[PDB]
């Protein structure tokens, strides 16, 4: 009785720089709950058919609206390149639902972060939770914040008033 | 026997988006497949049918922009959506149309798309206590004989057939659900509201293109 619903219904999700992989093993669960809660703004399956499921990794993170399109084979952008990369030959399913009511708050929610500065693109399924001052300039930073010496992370600032593409979405990626 | 449908997301107006809908127990090219959307705040709205023989139809507000199709090789119905606008924001279901012989009995789960003869129903909203008896009515402008169905849709979940052919109960439905009428006036009775029965109920004509009524909501 696999805990798919512990991933989905977690009362808290994480950041895309620090996404949570939960390995499911020693179990058998239907993927019924995916295709039975009609309340998902996106559900795509690559390399497999979503009917042929029932006859191993759950990754959960929060991003904003018009970049869930990046959590897919072959897409690129600030997320696919520096936060959560998903390979071009993915065999799994991407599940995403608006979380405005839960990850937004008045005056802005700056608890969810993403990686703005990274010198090279991530490998597929790679993770980088490094907080080293990114050198933008020609002068060494010596780990000190300032000009050309930037904390490579950036807050989302999820506010309920945001346009629909700038609203917080919860994403679950089941890789097979 | 499911319909799992896939793809959706956001898109700025003008863009295009291709919904899919894979079936398991049914053969897509052998049935009447159809798309229904529920706009936020509105009720159910038929989008487009595809006949088993290949004919295609659409509602006025989507004709020329949308293209229903199917791939017999992987048994999947598609909805091709171009020239999208804000009014195309709705939850998009795919459903098997048995028509006058069974309604839309097999529905997919929703896929929220976010763009940045009149049927009548009365009451529009009603509160009833658990174990009450509830009768909602549906009215037709032209006489449609007994060709009319009923569906419950609970908030968030896909619709569900109850009665088709005015009086025939869909297999797997509690006996408390019952319905009668012919001509232009139709009723749905719940003999004893059990807490699960709290939702909104539509009628639909089963002759024409699927045409749903406004909807009557039950609540406490």
């Amino acid at each position: 009785l696999c805990p798919f619903g512990e991933v989905f219904n977690a009362t808290r999700f994480a950041s895309v720089y620090a996404w949570n992989r939960k390995r499911i093993s020693n179990c058998v669960a239907d993927y019924s709950v995916l295709y039975n809660s009609a309340s998902f703004s996106t559900f795509k399956c690559y390399g497999v058919s979503p009917t042929k499921l029932n006859d191993v990794y759950a990754d959960s993170f929060v991003i904003r609206g018009d970049e869930v399109r990046q959590i897919a084979p072959g897409q690129t952008g600030k997320i696919a390149d520096y936060n959560y990369k998903l390979p071009d030959d993915f065999t799994g399913c991407v599940i995403a639902w608006n979380s405005n009511n839960l990850d937004s708050k008045v005056g802005g929610n700056y608890n969810y972060l993403y990686r703005l500065f990274r010198k090279s693109n991530l490998k597929p399924f790679e993770r980088d939770i490094s907080t080293e001052i990114y050198q933008a300039g020609s002068t060494p930073c010596n780990g000190v914040e300032g000009f050309n010496c930037y904390f490579p992370l950036q807050s989302y600032g999820f506010q309920p008033t945001n346009g629909v593409g700038y609203q917080p979405y919860r994403v679950v990626v089941l890789s097979f | 026997v499911q319909l799992v449908q896939s793809g959706g997301g956001l898109i700025q107006p003008g863009g295009s988006l291709r919904l899919s809908c894979a079936a398991s127990g049914v053969t897509v090219s052998s049935n009447y497949m159809s798309w229904v959307r529920q706009a936020p705040g509105r009720g159910l709205e038929w989008v487009s049918l595809i006949y088993p023989g290949g004919s295609t139809y659409y509602a006025d507000s989507v004709k020329g922009r949308f293209t229903i199709s199917r791939d017999n090789s992987r048994n999947t119905l598609y909805l091709q959506m171009n020239s999208l606008r804000a009014e195309d924001t709705a939850v998009y279901y795919c459903a098997r149309d048995l028509s006058e012989k069974g309604g839309m009995d097999v529905w997919g789960q929703g896929t929220t798309v976010t763009v940045s003869i009149v049927m009548t129903q009365s009451p529009s909203s009603l509160s009833a206590s658990v174990g009450d008896r509830v009768t909602i009515t549906c009215r037709a402008s032209q006489g449609i004989s007994s060709y009319l169905a009923w569906y419950q849709q609970k908030p968030g979940k896909a619709p569900k057939l109850l009665i088709y052919a005015a009086s025939t109960l869909q297999s797997g439905v509690p006996s408390r659900f019952s319905g009668s009428g012919s001509g232009t006036d139709f009723t749905l009775t719940i003999s004893s509201l059990q807490p699960e029965d709290f939702a909104t109920y539509y009628c639909q004509q089963l002759n024409s293109y699927p045409r749903f009524g406004p909807g009557t909501k039950v609540e406490i």
